[PDB]
């Protein structure tokens, strides 16, 4: 099941982006990754700054890998506990990175 | 000083052109802030134009400059793309000159180290058909460079991985797992690992290609580098569906994985615990096979390891198994 709400995004946001409430606009924005327990849902359909309405998951069980966590979110447990007070549930993480660059001279 | 050198790249004087090209090559190796200075000076269209040069010395030098610019950030890799480098680079793949060929591969591999849009741009330019053909090359230097770019392409999204599969790269990569050359084997394992990191249809294609028998045999390797890559690939296959998890068990991976839980190598151990943890998250039939292999007592003991990474991976694996 997917819920809808007005969107107040400032940039492009793909599916699986964690959302939070903006107390000023009363609209949903992308979760900063700094406000503990402020995450209200997970974006279901890719949207941006022009999108009026956001389609998001307000309930469900999601893997840690599947969710597109923001850069500012550094703490693993704070990411797991971001959906506190909601019907959302999180699991476990992976290990390395694989984009190889070779600079010479 | 830099915009004078850019104008000098099209100058009729041969000493002026070569000296500017040499100076700009030296700047392009001095970090992203220096790479950006070259880009903002507008050297990119001139460098791309020189890839059509009848002078092999100039072609090589402009190609080397572009390759070092392509080692920069995604905004700098995109600037190389927007300058029309890709059609020229895909043509240099048909070159009988092994020096230009290796340099074109290195540049394409560096472009494929950017984002998904950057990797897609390499694909749209038709780089993949030439790369799959280079996998049959007797030239060990060219083979590795082709395997390296293929791997960086397969490091993108699911559609970028499917583009590698549809190009017919999987049968060659599997045949390359039987290679006595440790460098070619490592690179063939690295590409397969990136292919198995996608979705379930991509993981199935790897299984259909016959990668698992060689992958299981490579777990009895004394080479830590070959071992880590074979493990990482098996772990990524095991992160798929239950039927895919069953293909791993059917090949006889579990006795080798359980034996690897005895390792004092924290790198091999973390990957062995992760691979079993992925197998353990499947159905009842798969869970029973893991218990039958004797993993239960090992996973429980590894929960008392001093290192938090091993401790957490063992805890996660045991949790997924007993739930
Ligand atoms: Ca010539
Ligand atoms: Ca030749
Ligand atoms: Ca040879
Ligand atoms: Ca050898
Ligand atoms: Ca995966
Ligand atoms: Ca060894
Ligand atoms: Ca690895
Ligand atoms: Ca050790």
């Amino acid at each position: 099941p997917t819920a809808t709400a007005p969107g107040g995004l400032s940039a492009k946001a793909p599916a699986m982006t964690p959302l939070m409430l903006d107390t000023s606009s009363r609209k949903l924005v992308a979760w900063d990754g700094t406000t503990d327990g402020a995450a209200v849902g997970i974006l279901a359909v890719a949207a941006d700054q022009t999108s009026t309405t956001l389609t998001f998951y307000k309930s469900g069980t999601f893997r840690y890998e599947d969710v597109l966590w923001p850069e500012a979110a550094s703490d693993e447990t704070k990411k797991r506990t971001a959906f506190a007070g909601t019907a959302i549930s999180i699991v476990g993480s992976g290990s390395p990175k694989r984009k190889r660059k070779r600079k010479r001279k | 000083e830099l915009p004078q050198m850019v104008q000098q790249l099209n100058s009729p004087d041969q000493q002026e052109l070569q000296s500017a090209l040499r100076k700009l090559s030296q700047i392009a190796s001095g970090g992203n802030e220096q790479i950006q200075a070259v880009i903002d000076a507008g050297a990119l269209p001139a460098l791309v134009q020189l890839l059509s040069s009848p002078n092999e010395q100039i072609l090589q030098e402009a190609l080397w400059t572009l390759g070092n610019i392509a080692s920069g950030g995604n905004e700098q890799i995109q600037a190389v793309i927007d300058a029309g480098a890709l059609p020229a680079l895909v043509q240099l793949l048909s070159s009988p000159n092994e020096q230009i060929l290796q340099e074109a591969l290195w540049t394409l591999g560096n472009i494929a180290s950017g984002g998904n849009e950057q990797i897609q741009a390499v694909i749209d330019a038709g780089a993949l058909p030439a790369l799959v053909q280079l996998l049959s090359s007797p030239n060990e230097q060219i083979l590795q460079e082709a395997l390296w770019t293929l791997g960086n392409i397969a490091s993108g999204g699911n559609e970028q991985i499917q583009a590698v599969i549809d190009a017919g790269a999987l049968p060659a990569l599997v045949q390359l797992l039987s290679s006595p050359n440790e460098q070619i084997l490592q690179e063939a394992l690295w590409t397969l690992g990136n292919i198995a990191s996608g979705g379930n249809e991509q993981i199935q294609a790897v299984i259909d290609a016959g990668a698992l028998p060689a992958l299981v045999q490579l777990l009895s390797s004394p080479n830590e580098q070959i071992l880590q890559e074979a493990l990482w690939t098996l772990g990524n296959i095991a992160s798929g569906g239950n039927e895919q998890i069953q293909a791993v068990i059917d090949a006889g991976a579990l006795p080798a994985l359980v034996q690897l839980l005895s390792s004092p190598n924290e790198q091999i151990l973390q990957e062995a615990l992760w691979t079993l943890g992925n197998i353990a998250s499947g159905g009842n039939e798969q869970k029973q096979a893991v218990k039958e292999a004797g993993a239960l007592e090992k996973l429980e003991q590894l929960q008392s390891h001093e290192n938090e990474k091993i401790q957490k991976e063992a805890q996660e694996a045991l949790e997924k198994l007993q739930s």
